[PDB]
């Protein structure tokens, strides 16, 4: 129930994309849906920064990195859902070949 | 770091903590990974932006030959050209 | 080679002028194609404040200040290119008049 | 600053508070050369209008008497005549 | 001499009434040359929420506080200007019922 | 305000962040006297529909019974009929 530093280190290799391609604005009611962040935690993600999409976007993964081994996949779902399948796909295909790279 | 390369960051240490501004630079850093979210929290955490700036080049110092060329490359990317030049000079081959 | 100090203190003097006169609306395009500032740095510039043309203007020539030597005269030509020649002319008389009222 | 005007300001900061908007008197105060960037980016980051005089006013207790001028034609130029009207009678005079 | 703890309750207590019959449509030009704000202040106003009547007139009523001791009966005065006899006649009526009654 | 109150507004609160426009509301409220220009503003500094209604009853949850009431008849004066029914069972009784 914690999240694997590989996970982790995906989640930072891909930050400038992930922060440049969020879109977080149908995001929160799938998010809290989905059971992946605590309203308290949403909460604060709104209000991040300057409330700019990007860091809202910026704390959103970083707040990702304590939330489990199933954090990504049912991120990764909640993009699917919220009609961001390019960026979905894109974080799917680089993390099983993450997994598959490593022996 | 190394010796012209840490030198070449005291000599212009002014104009970098006066002018960056970390939010940009920080997420190339991550993104290539010579720096953690720890420590970009550390520096997320301060008033001021000049003290932002001030608290990531003390950290940079800390570190290695990569990381200075990483920083480098976030400069470059930002459109911080004058300041990317003025650390041009400064680059190891190590 | 960053902003010297003459400048800054031109932009800080004529704060109240900048932010009551200048037309930041078709300036947004000219400030990317002169690659003054990248994208998201103009999208971000856009939402400071109340998103008001006077606090918009108040971001802008307060974040100029880190973009370069030769970005108050990349400014001002920007001015001119958006065909508000009075504030430009107003900008270029007093960096020319102190530049060479020096010492 | 000087004692008097010190005080003048301490025993109106919260009246001052009530009312003011930063947003306005920082651009003058600026614009005179007695309120910084970085100073006015620690205003600025405050949640709430009174929080950012607060912060403001906090600022200029720290400066000199023409700061403290400074501020004061600053709430004049912006139509808080009866705030000027408050901080007039510690304005330091000139000898 | 801020405005008194009367004036803004009066203003407060009346906010419903004030949102709904005050038509800001003329009232711009009169706040100006009273001296109860400056014109940048009008645009932030003018540009408050979506630019309806009612977020205009809402924004107006509670920067109104702002403005000083007299910055109330001055408005009142506003009123009768723009051929607003009605809504200013109860505004000074309540507030002269208001500074006669103490404790 | 009473728990049962409280219960009740908790009880219905998602239905009420998902269709409450807080402008008019908060009028009514504000009218009434149980909103200061203070709440307004830090609930109006809000850039969303359902974040500034959240913490309206956020606000809301810790106030007393005449409170409960004027969001009540807020809710009822501006159209919401059915939430103001679901609000209806909570009012405290009178005395």
């Amino acid at each position: 129930a914690s999240m694997d530093e590989a996970d982790r280190r995906l989640l930072r290799r891909c930050r400038l994309r992930l922060v440049e391609e969020l879109q977080v604005d149908q995001l929160w009611d799938v998010l809290l849906s989905r059971e992946l962040f605590r309203p308290h935690m949403i909460e604060d993600i709104q209000r991040a920064g300057s409330g700019s999409r990007r860091d809202q976007a910026r704390q959103l993964i970083i707040d990702l990195e304590t939330r489990g081994s199933q954090a990504l996949p049912l991120f990764i779902s909640c993009l699917e859902d919220t009609g961001q399948d390019m960026l979905a796909s894109f974080l799917r295909t680089n993390r099983q070949a993450a997994k598959l790279s490593k022996p | 770091m190394d010796a012209k390369a840490r030198n070449c960051l005291l000599q212009h240490r002014e104009a970098l903590e006066k002018d960056i501004k970390t939010s940009y630079i920080m997420d190339h850093m991550i993104s290539d990974g010579f720096l953690t979210i720890s420590e970009e929290e550390k520096v997320r955490n301060e008033p001021t932006q000049q003290q932002r700036a001030a608290m990531l080049i003390k950290m940079i110092l800390k570190k290695d030959n990569d990381s200075y060329v990483s920083f480098y490359n976030a400069l470059l990317h930002e459109g911080y050209k004058d300041l990317a030049a003025l650390l041009h000079d400064g680059i190891p081959v190590v």
